[PDB]
RNA sequence: CGCGACCUCAGAUCAGACGUGGCGACCCGCUGAAUUUAAGCAUAUUAGUCAGCGGAGGAGAAGAAACUAACCAGGAUUCCCUCAGUAACGGCGAGUGAACAGGGAAGAGCCCAGCGCCGAAUCCCCGCCCCGCGGCGGGGCGCGGGACAUGUGGCGUACGGAA
RNA sequence: CUAAGGCUAAAUACCGGCACGAGACCGAUAGUCAACAAGUACCGUAAGGGAAAGUUGAAAAGAACUUUGAAGAGAGAGUUC
RNA sequence: AAGCCUAGGGCGCGGGCCCGGGUGGAGCCGCCGCAGGUGCAGAUCUUGGUGGUAGUAGCAAAUAUUCAAACGAGAACUUUGAAGGCCGAAGUGGAGAAGGGUUCCAUGUGAACAGCAGUUGAACAUGGGUCAGUCGGUCCUGAGAGAUGGGCGAGCGCCGUUC
RNA sequence: CGACUCUUAGCGGUGGAUCACUCGGCUCGUGCGUCGAUGAAGAACGCAGCUAGCUGCGAGAAUUAAUGUGAAUUGCAGGACACAUUGAUCAUCGACACUUCGAACGCACUUGCGGCCCCGGGUUCCUCCCGGGGCUACGCCUGUCUGAGCGUCGCU
């Protein structure tokens, strides 16, 4: 009576879909038998069913998102969905290259006065 | 002592560890030992108490030579129900009353593929002191 | 009110001195923190001195002293053109250099 | 005052539901401490200033 | 019925025709003292309440 | 001990004229601390004598 | 006759709930509030009430955003990587 | 809950005299 | 009587980004009192302190002398001790009150405009190819555009530098 | 010495926040206002003010059942050292 | 064990202390030194509790209740029937606005409130109840409020509504 | 002997002092030191079978997915699972999602009115109507487009 989620990740997104709406009637079923009384088996049956929407729901928005940046990996300009969230601050920090790029004058420094390793007491 | 400057030894921080600690760490601390016989074919000192394991009473007003399966485990209140071990109520009910897994010795385990996998683990590391420390 | 032969004292706690009183209980710890990067300090230059580059003879100004040999900011280019060091050679040797210096003697 | 706005009518639902006393099979939980409700709001001494 | 706070009467109409297929003469909505919102859907007179309420579950 | 300690509240003393004894009270409210006494070592809550 | 007589004429109201604070300060007539100051931008506090910044401060509500950042800092913000599965 | 304060409230001032 | 460049100034749901607000123990820039003391009180003191405003950071600020010194001279900035309750200020009353040097913790220096010399030798954006792309970068191809001579880039900054 | 241009970590501060450790500290009128559903109940139109309230028992084993009373309440009986 | 009570035995001038009995069930005491948030009869002291007053003052503003029956264990107060009254259409009536927010309705209870009682209630526990193209809001503008441009302001921002 | 009143003792009442406990505060010390237009802090409203408050969560609403662990949650029923199956519960959490107000962002807060495109019912665009989705705020940088000038000029 269990609704997995690796069985689900194979499938199409209609039959899922047909996995998703079939599993709503008797959600509303579920809450017609509770205001009639009906018995305790289908009271408990509404978290099992609650639970298993969200299953199927997130599979059709697992496997939706990957296909969206699939298609937008390698593109310059992405939506901010898919682009990197880490802060304010480091969405703000440097270019992961502009800090490592030093001036004609800072290169030609280091190269011809680098810092020698040494020792004393000889 | 303890050496390990991250360690508590605390009054209140052990005792605010230990009776708010989740499910699973609850599943540790509840450890019950082998007895005698088991202890020199399994090399392990103590094992978590199961759902179908079955033990003989150590301590308490119940203690004596009878060997009783656990009825179901009840790790909010950090104790155990046995078959024999219960209770008759006013009203002629029984109701189990529980034994503390620390006054627990357990006589055989209920095994399974996850069990077999942490009998030899903690014999494994059972030996690496033996070798290390002769 | 004074009375009977004590000196006029002029203690200076008329403002608001216990919002800003400095305790030193971070002594004992600021010494573990200093003692811990000196030695870390110290291993990430492995041949290298752990004080650092060489620090020149100095003499004391202000008459008082006027005999002291302090450890100086550094050495002068005056006294690096005598020694056939140049002044962008001897920092990643190992020498102090500081361009102030002048050299009167 | 027959005149309520949404936000108002929306505001007294809410009061109005915690307006309950507390079910009986609170109190044979295992760590219970509560015995009433001792918030039941009623509309003689509380008056709900809004 | 129970209906959604956030609902309309075009999409009240339109729901229980998507469910139970029965077309709608009228639908009549408002809001209790509790939070939600309460709908007088009424029927076309070609169909009857009661024999597509034992369809529902509601007797 | 806190210096915030027996000062978050906000009590002056009733002027001379009633019935109570010149200690800073808690100025209205219907709740059980209201016009009882703080600011002192000798009320409930409030301040110690030479805070540590 | 300004006491007892004087309280039976209280009818129309000045304040209403705030849409921003959530208290009911929200000036009617002057069409402002002032628990924290609705029409301005920069919400209204004070450092001579000690007692009034810390009842609306960072740590009392909910965090439904805020905990997440303090959660993911101590792992290390990565992101686009999961666990490696069985 | 317990009542707010309200005691004896400041009795009947008198004429004040010169000289 | 218009077309075509240039300068100034607009409209954009133009293409692509950026700032707002909160916390605010520590810091920076302002504004800024009265209680209190002087047995009163007005200068003084409280005190550039409380309050108010703006701004960030994990530290901030400051920082490599238009310096200290008068010595047989030291040599960026920051913090501790000491100078020192001292020089000095003050109805010279209450009171206020540093700095040099020395011993330490740490210790790292540099870059422009100008002067000049190199064919703008420089930089930004759009299209195509290869690489990796969950802190959009490297190389190549484009009479593909723009910025720039009202000055980009290289050498080069007081310790001299350039040819 | 070279102002009217600019960059620069380290030694420095940290009653906010995250995760900790420790105490010749207080032990429920004390210690943070708050050890508990506490900035909650409550008060004032509002700015704001703002509490009281820890402990059954090892284990509920929380007194089955008889009798008086309508019942609250009792007498018995029973559990627990 | 601590704590508490004591018509018991006592010690020390005294601060106080040692035993005996009872309750209690889990920690506590002497000596040498150390440290303090260290000893209460008052402060119209703070918190909390309890007395005399005292079963006392009091339950007296607006003419008035009586008889029989029903429910019940219980009736001066509930209900019904009859009688006698009052409010006298600027009402103790029938409806609204502001305000109150489930107080509206049915069933059940009578633990706590209705300063007596209550079989009753606006008390409590269960459920239920407000349906709009035409009734209002929504639209318009008055007194006024308030952005943009503009100006001022160290500054949050302020002035002003055609300049 | 009475009744009433005072003291003491036992027992029984009001009261919660003392004592021993403590998942709590205070102080100091260490590491790190991280908010937000990809929508912060805060607030409102909802979400459990029986759910009032606290906490948690956001129409996927007492939690979804994955990893680790491995037989429970539990107050009462219930039912999944075979723990010989990614598998009950917990922690981690790196994937997805996150109602409304709120710097709050179409115009103002009455939750009312707008416009520009796309899609499905209306229809087989032919305009109403309905439903869903994407946009529409200010300040400002680079570039593009369309412009204005009895500004400086040339061509005419
Ligand atoms: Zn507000």
């Amino acid at each position: 009576a269990k609704i997995k989620a690796r069985d689900l990740r194979g499938k199409k997104k209609e039959e899922l879909l047909k996995q998703l709406d079939d599993l709503k009637v008797e959600l509303s079923q579920l809450r017609v038998a509770k205001v009639t009384g009906g018995a305790a088996s289908k009271l408990s049956k509404i978290r099992v069913v609650r639970k298993s929407i969200a299953r199927v729901l997130t599979v059709i928005n697992q496997t939706q998102k990957e296909n969206l940046r699939k298609f937008y990996k390698g593109k310059k300009y992405k939506p901010l969905d898919l682009r990197p969230k880490k802060t304010r601050a480091m969405r703000r920090r440097l270019n992961k290259h502009e800090e490592s790029l030093k001036t004609k004058k800072q290169q030609r420094k280091e190269r011809l006065y680098p810092l020698r390793k040494y020792a004393v007491k000889a | 002592m303890k050496f390990n400057p991250f360690v508590t030894s605390d009054r209140s921080k052990n005792r605010k560890r230990h009776f708010n600690a989740p499910s699973h760490i609850r599943r540790k601390i509840m450890s019950s030992p082998l007895s005698k016989e088991l202890r020199q074919k399994y090399n392990v000192r103590s094992m978590p108490i199961r759902k179908d394991d079955e033990v003989q009473v150590v301590r308490g007003h119940y203690k004596g030579q009878q060997i009783g399966k656990v009825v179901q485990v009840y790790r909010k209140k950090y104790v155990i129900y046995i078959e024999r071990v219960q209770r008759e109520k006013a009203n002629g009910t029984t109701v189990h009353v529980g034994i503390h897994p620390s006054k627990v010795v357990i006589t055989r385990l209920k095994l399974d593929k996850d069990r077999k996998k942490i009998l030899e683990r903690k014999a494994k590391s059972r030996q690496v002191g033996k070798e290390k420390g002769k | 009110a004074p009375s009977r032969n004590g000196m006029i004292l002029k203690p200076h706690f008329h403002k608001d001195w216990q919002r800003r009183v400095a305790t030193w209980f971070n002594q004992p710890a600021r010494k573990i923190r200093r003692r811990k990067a000196r030695q870390a300090r110290a291993r990430r230059i492995a041949p290298r001195p752990a004080s650092g580059p060489l620090r020149p003879i100095v003499r004391c100004p202000t008459v008082r002293y006027h005999t002291k040999v302090r450890a100086g900011r550094g050495f002068s280019l005056e006294e690096l053109r005598v020694a056939g060091i140049h002044k962008k050679v001897a920092r990643t040797i190992g020498i102090s250099v500081d361009p102030r210096r002048r050299n009167k003697s | 005052s027959s005149h309520k706005t949404f936000r108002i009518k929306r505001f007294l639902a809410k009061k109005q539901k915690q307006n309950r006393p507390i079910p009986q099979w609170i109190r044979m939980k295992t760590g219970n401490k509560i015995r009433y409700n001792s918030k039941r709001r009623h509309w003689r001494r509380t008056k709900l200033g809004l | 019925f129970i209906v959604d706070v956030k609902a309309n009467k075009h999409q009240i109409k339109q729901a229980v025709k998507k469910l139970y297929d029965i077309d709608v003469a009228k639908v009549n909505t408002l809001i209790r003292p509790d939070g939600e919102k309460k709908a007088y859907v009424r029927l076309a007179p070609d169909y009857d309440a009661l024999d597509v309420a034992n369809k529902i579950g509601i007797i | 001990v806190s210096e915030l300690a027996g000062h978050q509240t906000s009590a002056e003393s009733w002027g001379t004229g009633r019935a109570v004894a010149r200690i800073p009270r808690v100025r209205g409210g219907g709740t059980h601390r209201s016009g009882q006494g703080a600011f002192g070592n000798m009320c409930r809550g409030g301040r110690m004598f030479a805070p540590t | 006759t300004k006491g007892t007589s004087s309280f039976g004429k209280r009818r129309n109201k000045t304040h209403t709930l705030c849409r921003r604070c959530g208290s009911k300060a929200y000036h009617l007539q002057k069409s402002t509030c002032g628990k924290c100051g609705y029409p301005a931008k920069r919400k209204r506090k004070y450092n001579w009430s000690a007692k009034a910044k810390r009842r609306n401060t960072t740590g009392t509500g909910r965090m439904r955003h805020l905990k997440i950042v303090y959660r993911r800092f101590r792992h290390g913000f990565r992101e686009g990587t999961t666990p490696k599965p069985k | 809950p317990r009542p707010r304060p309200r005691p004896r409230p400041r009795p009947r001032p008198r004429p004040r005299p010169r000289p």
